[PDB]
């Protein structure tokens, strides 16, 4: 499924985003946009093996399992499949693990090039919350 | 061959080092993989600073994800990097590290 901007803003508000580990709701909307273009199929292969999954793009390494990446972790405690559907419910739980372990949002690389030190509240401007 | 020399303690290395290049060594205090963002961050005093080396791919040199891999907690390392003034989580320190080098002198 392709989210629109603000119909994503209140599904993370839902789900319990909003300053969460101290980071505003628009930080995770920019982040969506610029992991997954807010498509929650997106799936993409990196060279060393590994998948990044869904909205959030979250690696098969460590965090989610899909079964064809060696030394796999899954710390989410979840197949990277769970993390492709129309219902965001999974790459939440799975973010709000990976965005715990220590380094907050910078564990996303889109977030530290397209989001950190920009208008991150202009990814929620015009939504009724 | 042979790791370089520290040049500086883990707590010197704050924002005026901006695009300095520096030599850390010490223990690894955390890893994170997060698929094409890895973070590890390296101490030299107990109850002390945790500086994070970032490795990003398209930005580190390939080589050093190899390194990476081979890591675990508390081995002891040497990384010369370039210092870059940015915000952390849950720091007031606003310091990470963009290695060209990691050295592992012995493996804990």
């Amino acid at each position: 499924k392709v989210f629109g901007r603000c119909e994503l803003a209140a599904a993370m508000k839902r789900h319990g985003l909003d300053n969460y580990r101290g980071y505003s709701l628009g930080n995770w909307v920019c982040a969506a946009k610029f992991e997954s273009n807010f498509n929650t199929q997106a799936t993409n292969r990196n060279t060393d093996g590994s998948t990044d999954y869904g909205i959030l793009q979250i690696n098969s390494r460590w965090w989610c399992n899909d079964g064809r990446t060696p030394g796999s972790r899954n710390l989410c405690n979840i197949p990277c499949s769970a993390l492709l559907s129309s219902d965001i419910t999974a790459s939440v739980n799975c973010a709000k693990k990976i965005v715990s372990d220590g380094n907050g949002m910078n564990a996303w690389v889109a977030w530290r090039n397209r989001c950190k030190g920009t208008d991150v509240q202009a990814w929620i401007r015009g939504c009724r919350l | 061959a042979v790791y370089p020399k520290k040049t500086h303690w883990t707590a010197e290395i704050t924002p005026n080092l901006h695009g300095s290049e520096v030599v850390v060594a010490g223990w690894v205090a955390h890893l994170g993989d997060y698929g094409r963002v890895k973070i590890v961050k390296v101490s030299d005093r107990e109850g002390g600073a945790a500086v994070p080396v970032y490795l990003e791919r398209g930005k580190t040199p390939d080589h050093l994800f190899k390194v990476f891999a081979e890591l675990s907690r508390e081995d002891v390392v040497v990384i010369k990097g370039i210092v870059e003034a940015s915000e952390q989580y849950g720091s007031a320190t606003g310091v990470e590290i963009f290695p060209s080098e990691i050295w592992i002198l012995n493996k804990a």
